[PDB]
């Protein structure tokens, strides 16, 4: 199925505002790299071996090419994570005392307490995504060692998880003391209840509804990150998308290693006991087998490996223009920061990517007006300044459209514009 | 009768160390959940008869005071052909390859009424042409007696293991990987072969087949667990998953 | 000639061994090759002679160096290598065959006594040796005691004896009995005679096959086996597996009748030394890349090395480097020729895992240029004078102009396939 | 340094047309590089032979080179997406997506042609001289709250005002600046001032 039946009441006089709100926060994950890595050509292909060596230099510049397009990814990868993540010129520290007008962020800002300066969620974050074979990460030694073993290596990120860290404390505590002016300038304070209020005229609603239900807004926005941490602990199916990137790089990683077990039609896969065996002049067709195999399967590895560095470069982008657009400001494209009016936005950082909490302002208790286009008055037709006319069932109110708010139709909340003989659904009625 | 072999019949395919990983294989295995033939010997009549061997054989009992003394492979065990005589019956396991006109009735006469010695011994009349001999293996043996015996490219390879167990009228249920034991370098091919006795039997015969496994190597060595790739539509995609 | 500040990767580095280690098993017992080449009298074709010998030590260079042997082909190795190679067992099978019908034996050949008597297989490793024996096989009045079978039902597989004598029918009638309308025996003797040419004497041939890497060795060359050394990059070879790497005794529980290792990628990650029954840990010496850091052709001849990957304990013609006195360690590696400092700037070279490296004075003092090392800053810190009740307004503005940059095409190449492949041809 | 980003373009599009023709030079396995000279020593029979040789190899290196030319391009068709994107919303248009058309509150863009690119000059607003004020989110008059129409109230030390967001000009707090909305006992913050 592909969801519930619903047909909308619509009528030519009926309209439906709604009476109340809820304050929805919701997540999102995007990859913004993958692991660096390096492939020694040469090693990969004749490992120790100078007659092999010798016998792959009649290939050309073929090592030289997959190397090149390797570090260009592993560099593509570094430019990725610092344009994603290297958004704010200063290094911003929330105030000691956290009197942000009831909202709480203690989940998500820096924790001093651990050797990490990461949030409660960015901890949760890191220990649900698992890895695969190795990451040296906590490694104080050499790197993992089958896959390291071969003419592979890891290359560490040019910015620490300390670092990406240190870049979301600062964007939070920005946002957080400044609204959307640190994007555009110097960091500009401002109360936290007053830039929700902010928020509130972006998303069309009077500001007024915020500063009178700040307290229901708060708890609301608290609950509503209480629930996004219970997920995160319980449920393993959110990080899919970056445990999915580990997954294929490290799926990859291994069918290339194990391709070096593969005969090609040589007498065997091993280069020493090709040499060990055959004397110089037959021993060159087995190299020569063995040669095109492991060459085409390096080729095979580093093309799928630029595809999805490709992929990867597209996200991180993605990643970067919603930073820009939604931490550093507040977006009216629809459904590009999370569902419903977009407020303000939250970065965690993640495992090779970014997680986003998107704040959303969403109507929550519908009612039945009878509406009308426009009021007359004195043979003059009236409409509404900012608003809507509406009717519960024998006086009419001139209402914001997003919250229902009646109030009386005078001569401040509309304008005049020409007569009553024009206006198809034109409704009589005094005007204040 | 039949009886069901749940995950019996695993060996070491090779001789080389695996630790913390999942292997597949393509071997001569004993497959899951198949019959392998129950005997029983009936204090009159006895049941004691000469069973095929084709691609290998499973074999294991519950042994008990060392009734089962070893076994004859061949193809025509009439001194025509050459033959084997796996067994050990006081002294260390003695390895006869030679021709040997055997009796109608070949196993180790002991009376039962305390009179549990060997007294008949039709087992065979003499050597006669005779190949090559292998005499060693000077170590005895509710129990679980489990054998894989396989005949490849000219190498008689064995495995083994040793379990006690609690089950009666059927096989045990769990898991264990059988260990090589000998590679007898023969070099002949066997059609039949038949086990000996003493006078009551409880032994069950399998037959391998040519299927893929997957072993998985727990964090110090052996064999904890194995997949049959081709038992069902779960198995195969355990195999293709590696997991 | 100039190269542009930044860091580069060079060529890669490895530890080279010191030596050389063989581990042989010390059997004693010679081959018995000289008794089986002795044979008193050779088998026929069809009932080719097969002996196994195994668990001795093989000395193939007296063998190469006797002229007796007129054919000496060997196809899996080669015989000036056979010396230096362990096997699990090797078989010699002796036949008289005719002179001509000597090239019919080579593996994966056509003809009537390598399609009825005597087949090798297509991928057969081994040696074929055969010499001519005419006057001490064939006789004056005519010596036909060697029979070859010239009718089969179907070609026989390799490495297969075929002894019948039921005789053969060439035709669909049928054949019963003994004998029969052209019911031939598959049994023909051989008309050796000491007038007759070349290709017509018998032959003597014996032919050595061996296998490897599916058991234990137990045919080994006559190769002395040196002393044992650990911790240490060498050349190890066990039982003739060879490879290079750093021995170490391991704690793996070996099974008795485990011989060697692997890891997950499949590798020997572990041997049995075959002298004393001990497992030891098999792991390549070190290696990894590479990188010169230098603030360009311009600014500076000086430059640092990272070899990435690499402890600074462990450490390419150049080795001025490996004195160091500036040798500092990095989670991306061994960086030489770099002074560690203890401030954080703006990331100019990046090196990895925070670290970057520049060129400035930072005394070695002022005027001293040289490159350092320091962990990047992200930024300037800043409090936010945030407060409940407190706002900042700007009372100015600045009208700014920046400019951006974006790619939209690159230039069309045409490359016609069949003129750069083959150029007029 | 201004224009590094379309060099590399031009650098990389050279060194891969650079290394196509250098694979040129490459035996593979054949006596020699130049089919010229393998078909002037060899009859067809045995000549054949090294023409394959170097045809499997020349293959090869065409096709590694189109890859490499496919994946370049698919990136430089995305980088000229978002440059016509950017014409559309930030030349033609004024954009209100942050740091989309540079850094600060965006005016307008002018765009440039460079070599095988564009560049935008983008003129974006950039408030200078911040000055703290004491605020409040409403105003108490006569028992009702006032609230700013569009601004923020502010205040000097003594008397307090109504300012535009984004530039400091003080007002004086009258009934055409604010609008009312209930009584004064639910706002947190609110602050006796009278509403002239
Ligand atoms: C593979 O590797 C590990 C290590 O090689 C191995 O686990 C080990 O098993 C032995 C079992 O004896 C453990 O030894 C124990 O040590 C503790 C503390 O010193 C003792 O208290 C134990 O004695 C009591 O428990 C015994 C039962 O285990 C009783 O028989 C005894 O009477 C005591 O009541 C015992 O000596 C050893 O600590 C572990 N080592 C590790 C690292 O776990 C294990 O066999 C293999 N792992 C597999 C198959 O998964
Ligand atoms: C649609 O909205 C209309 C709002 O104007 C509703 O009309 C109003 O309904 C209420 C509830 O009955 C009524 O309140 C009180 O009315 C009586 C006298 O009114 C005095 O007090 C009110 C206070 O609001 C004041 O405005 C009047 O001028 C008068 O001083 C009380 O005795 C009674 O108990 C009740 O509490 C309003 O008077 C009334 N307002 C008008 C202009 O009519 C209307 O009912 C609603 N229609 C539907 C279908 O819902
Ligand atoms: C608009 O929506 C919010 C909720 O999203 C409404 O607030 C909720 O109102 C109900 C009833 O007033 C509250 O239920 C009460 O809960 C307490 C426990 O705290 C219980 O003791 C009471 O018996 C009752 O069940 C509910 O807690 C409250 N939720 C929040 C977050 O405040 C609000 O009333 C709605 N506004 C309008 C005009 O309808
Ligand atoms: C912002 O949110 C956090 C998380 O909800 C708040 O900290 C949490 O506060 C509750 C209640 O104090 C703690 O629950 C319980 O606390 C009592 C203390 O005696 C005890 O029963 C248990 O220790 C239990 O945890 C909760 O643990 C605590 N969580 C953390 C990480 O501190 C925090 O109070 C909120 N910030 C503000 C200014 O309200
Ligand atoms: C590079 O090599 C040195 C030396 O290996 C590392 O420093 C540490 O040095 C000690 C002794 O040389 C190594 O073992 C030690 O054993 C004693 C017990 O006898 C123990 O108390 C020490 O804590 C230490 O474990 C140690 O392996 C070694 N540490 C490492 C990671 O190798 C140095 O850390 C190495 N640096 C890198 C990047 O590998
Ligand atoms: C109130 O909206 C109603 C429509 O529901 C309009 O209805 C009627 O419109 C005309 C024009 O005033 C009136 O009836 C007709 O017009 C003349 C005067 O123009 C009237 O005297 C005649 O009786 C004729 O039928 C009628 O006044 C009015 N109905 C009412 C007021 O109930 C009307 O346009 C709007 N009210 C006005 C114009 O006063
Ligand atoms: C708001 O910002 C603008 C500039 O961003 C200020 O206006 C004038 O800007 C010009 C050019 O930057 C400067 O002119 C000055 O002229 C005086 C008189 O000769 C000279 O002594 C100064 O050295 C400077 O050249 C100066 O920034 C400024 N003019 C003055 C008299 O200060 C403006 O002052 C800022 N504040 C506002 C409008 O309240
Ligand atoms: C905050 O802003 C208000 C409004 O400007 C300031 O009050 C105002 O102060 C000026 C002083 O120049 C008064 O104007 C002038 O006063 C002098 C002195 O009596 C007089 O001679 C002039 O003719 C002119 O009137 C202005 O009347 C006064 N406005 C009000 C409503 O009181 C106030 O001083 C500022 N507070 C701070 C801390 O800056
Ligand atoms: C904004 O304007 C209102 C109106 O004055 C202020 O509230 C009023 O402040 C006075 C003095 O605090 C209150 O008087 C008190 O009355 C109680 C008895 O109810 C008495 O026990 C106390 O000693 C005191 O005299 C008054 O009740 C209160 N409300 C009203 C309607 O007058 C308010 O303080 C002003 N906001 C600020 C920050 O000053
Ligand atoms: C809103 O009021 C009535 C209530 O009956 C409406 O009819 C319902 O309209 C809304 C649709 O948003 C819902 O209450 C129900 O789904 C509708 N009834 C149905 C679907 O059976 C009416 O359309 C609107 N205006 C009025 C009554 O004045
Ligand atoms: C909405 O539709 C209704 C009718 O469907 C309109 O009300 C009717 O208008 C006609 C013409 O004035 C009258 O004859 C009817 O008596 C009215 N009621 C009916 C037909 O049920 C109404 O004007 C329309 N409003 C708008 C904005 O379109
Ligand atoms: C046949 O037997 C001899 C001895 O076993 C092998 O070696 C010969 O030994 C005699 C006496 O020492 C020498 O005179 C010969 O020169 C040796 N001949 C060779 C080839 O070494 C001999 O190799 C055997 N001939 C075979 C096996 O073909
Ligand atoms: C804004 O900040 C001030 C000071 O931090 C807070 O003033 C407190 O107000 C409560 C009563 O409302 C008192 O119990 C405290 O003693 C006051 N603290 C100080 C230092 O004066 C104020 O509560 C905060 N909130 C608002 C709306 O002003
Ligand atoms: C800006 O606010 C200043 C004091 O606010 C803060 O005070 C201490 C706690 C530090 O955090 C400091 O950096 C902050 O400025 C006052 O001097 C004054 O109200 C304001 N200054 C101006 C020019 O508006
Ligand atoms: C044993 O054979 C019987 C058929 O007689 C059948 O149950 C099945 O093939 C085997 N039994 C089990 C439980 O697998
Ligand atoms: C296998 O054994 C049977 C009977 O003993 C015999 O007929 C056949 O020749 C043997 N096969 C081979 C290859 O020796
Ligand atoms: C068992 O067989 C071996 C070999 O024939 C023999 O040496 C030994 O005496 C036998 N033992 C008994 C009790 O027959
Ligand atoms: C196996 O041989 C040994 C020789 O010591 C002997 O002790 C033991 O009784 C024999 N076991 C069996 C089952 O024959
Ligand atoms: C085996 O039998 C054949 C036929 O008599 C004979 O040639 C051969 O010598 C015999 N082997 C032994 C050891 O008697
Ligand atoms: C071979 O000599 C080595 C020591 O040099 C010893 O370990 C080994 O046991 C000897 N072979 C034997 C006793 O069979
Ligand atoms: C590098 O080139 C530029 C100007 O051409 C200039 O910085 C300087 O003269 C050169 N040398 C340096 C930076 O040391
Ligand atoms: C930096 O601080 C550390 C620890 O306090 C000290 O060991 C080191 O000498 C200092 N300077 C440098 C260049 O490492």
């Amino acid at each position: 199925s592909l969801g519930a039946e619903n047909s909308v009441a619509y009528s030519n006089n009926s309209i439906a505002i709604p009476t109340n709100f809820t304050i929805s926060v919701t997540t999102e994950i995007l990859p913004v790299s993958m692991t660096k890595t390096s492939v020694d050509c040469t090693m990969y292909i004749c490992g120790d071996s100078t007659e092999c060596s010798n016998l792959l230099l009649q290939y050309g510049s073929f090592c030289t090419q997959l190397n090149r397009a390797l570090t260009g990814i592993a560099v593509e990868q570094d430019k990725n994570t610092q344009e994603v993540f290297a958004q704010v010129k200063q290094i911003y520290k929330t105030p000691p005392i956290k009197d942000f007008g009831g909202f709480n962020f203690s989940q998500i800002l820096p924790d001093p307490s651990k050797p990490s300066k990461r949030s409660f969620i960015e901890d949760l974050l890191f220990n649900k995504v698992t890895l695969a074979d190795a990451g040296f990460d906590i490694a104080a030694r050499d790197l993992i060692c089958a896959q390291k073993f071969n003419g592979l290596t890891v290359l560490p990120p040019l910015l620490t998880d300390e670092m990406i860290a240190q870049y979301t404390s600062a964007l939070l505590a920005g946002t957080i003391t400044s609204g959307w002016t640190f994007g555009a300038g110097a960091a500009l304070q401002i109360p936290f209840a007053m830039q929700m209020a902010y928020r509130f005229n972006g998303i069309g609603v009077t500001q007024n509804v915020l500063y009178e239900n700040q307290k229901l807004i708060a708890n609301q926005f608290n609950s509503a990150i209480g629930k996004i941490q219970d997920s995160l602990s319980s449920t393993a199916s959110a990080l899919g998308k970056l445990q999915d990137v580990v997954n294929q790089n490290a799926q990859a990683l291994n069918t290339l290693v194990k391709q070096l077990s593969s005969n090609f039609g040589a007498i065997s896969s091993v280069l020493n006991d090709i040499l060990s065996r055959l004397d110089p002049p037959e021993a060159e067709v087995q190299i020569d087998r063995l040669i095109t195999g492991r060459l085409q399967s390096l080729q095979t590895y580093v093309t799928q490996q630029l595809i999805r560095a490709a992929e990867i470069r597209a996200s991180a982008n993605l990643a970067a223009t919603k930073m820009s657009e939604c931490v550093l400001g507040q977006s009216k494209r629809v459904d590009f920061c999370g569902k419903g009016y977009h407020l303000m936005s939250f970065p965690q950082s993640a495992p090779h990517g970014v997680v986003f909490l998107h704040v959303t302002y969403v109507p929550a208790q519908e009612k039945n007006f009878t509406t009308a286009p426009a009021i007359c008055h004195d043979g003059k037709a009236h409409f509404p300044r900012e608003g809507v006319f509406v009717s519960n069932g024998t006086h009419w109110f001139v209402t914001q459209r997003n919250f229902y708010e009646p109030q009386i139709i005078t001569t401040d909340n509309t304008f005049v514009s020409g007569n009553c003989d024009v206006v198809i659904g034109i409704v009589n009625n005094t005007v204040y | 009768a039949y009886t069901n072999s749940f995950t019996r019949g695993v060996y070491y395919p090779d001789k080389v160390f695996r630790s913390s990983v999942l292997h597949s294989t393509q071997d001569l295995f004993l497959p899951f959940f198949s019959n392998v033939t129950w005997f029983h010997a009936i204090h009159k009549r006895f049941d004691n008869p000469v069973l095929p061997f084709n691609d290998g054989v499973y074999f294991a009992s519950t042994e008990k005071s060392n009734i089962i003394r070893g076994w004859i492979f061949g193809t025509t065990l009439d001194s025509k052909t050459q033959s084997l005589l796996i067994v050990n019956n006081a002294t260390n396991v003695v390895i006869k390859v030679c021709e040997f006109q055997f009796c109608n009735d070949p196993f180790l006469g002991v009376y039962y009424h305390k009179s549990w010695m060997e007294s008949e011994f039709r087992v065979y009349s003499s050597a006669n042409n005779c190949t090559f001999e292998y005499v060693s293996q000077p170590f005895l043996m509710k129990n679980l007696r489990e054998f894989v015996f396989k005949n490849i490219d000219g190498y008689f390879k064995i495995y083994s293991k040793h379990t006690p167990i609690n089950l009666v009228r059927d096989l045990p249920q769990g898991f264990s990987a059988l260990e090589p034991l000998v590679d007898l370098p023969i070099g002949i091919n066997i059609t039949r072969f038949q086990t000996l006795l003493a006078l009551a039997a409880a032994y069950y015969v399998g037959y391998l087949q040519p299927r893929t496994f997957l072993l998985k190597y727990n964090e110090n060595g052996t064999i904890t667990d194995a997949v049959d790739c081709a038992l069902d539509p779960l198995s195969e995609t355990k195999c293709t998953l590696k997991s | 000639f100039t190269v542009e500040k930044g860091i580069y990767q060079t060529s890669n580095f490895r530890v080279q061994p010191t030596e050389s280690i063989v581990r042989f098993p010390n059997i004693t017992n010679l081959c018995p090759f000289g008794e089986v080449f002795n044979a008193t009298r050779f088998a026929s074709v069809y009932a080719w002679n097969r002996k196994r010998i195994s668990n001795c030590v093989a000395d193939y260079s007296v063998l190469y160096n006797s002229a007796s042997f007129s054919t000496f082909k060997c196809y899996g190795v080669s015989p000036t290598k056979l010396n230096d190679l362990c096997f699990t067992n090797v078989y010699a099978d002796s036949f008289v065959i005719r002179g001509d019908e000597v090239r019919q034996i080579a593996p994966g050949q056509t003809g009537k006594i390598a399609d009825y008597n005597y087949k090798l297989p297509d991928d057969f490793t081994g040696c074929v040796i055969a010499w001519n024996s005419n006057n001490l096989d064939s006789k004056v009045g005519g010596n036909y005691n060697y029979l070859y079978r010239l009718f089969r039902k179907s070609n026989l597989k390799p490495f297969e004896r075929d002894i019948s004598t039921e005789i053969y029918q060439a035709g669909s009638t049928p054949c019963n009995g003994v004998e029969g309308f052209n019911c031939y025996f598959p049994l023909q003797s051989y008309g050796f005679q000491p007038t007759n040419g070349v290709g017509y004497q018998p032959y003597r041939v014996v032919v050595l096959s061996f296998e490897l890497l599916h058991a234990p060795a137990t045919v080994c060359g006559p190769k002395k086996s040196t002393n044992l050394v650990k911790n240490k990059c060498v050349n190890f070879n066990f039982n003739g597996l060879t490879g290079t790497g750093v021995l170490t005794e391991s704690n793996k529980k070996f099974l008795p009748f485990q011989q060697f290792g692997r890891d997950i990628a499949d590798t020997t990650d572990a041997v049995r030394d075959p002298q004393t029954l001990e497992i030891l840990d098999i792991t390549p010496c070190s290696f990894g890349g590479v990188s010169v850091i230098t603030p360009g052709t311009n600014t500076s001849n000086q430059v640092a090395v990272l070899y990435q990957g690499v402890n600074c304990t462990e450490v390419p013609t150049w080795r001025v480097y490996s004195t160091g006195s500036n040798v500092f360690q990095t989670r991306a590696g061994c960086l030489i020729g770099a002074e560690h400092v203890n401030n954080s700037y703006e990331c100019d070279i990046p090196i990895g895992a925070g670290i970057c490296a520049s060129y400035q004075t930072q005394t070695n003092s002022v005027a001293s240029q040289s490159i350092i090392a320091y962990t990047m800053s992200l930024g300037a810190e800043n409090s936010v004078a945030y407060s409940n009740n407190s706002i900042a307004i700007p009372t100015n503005f600045t009208i700014s102009v920046t400019t951006e940059i974006l790619p939209v095409s690159m230039t069309k190449t045409s490359v016609d396939c069949t003129m750069y492949i083959c150029g007029d041809s």
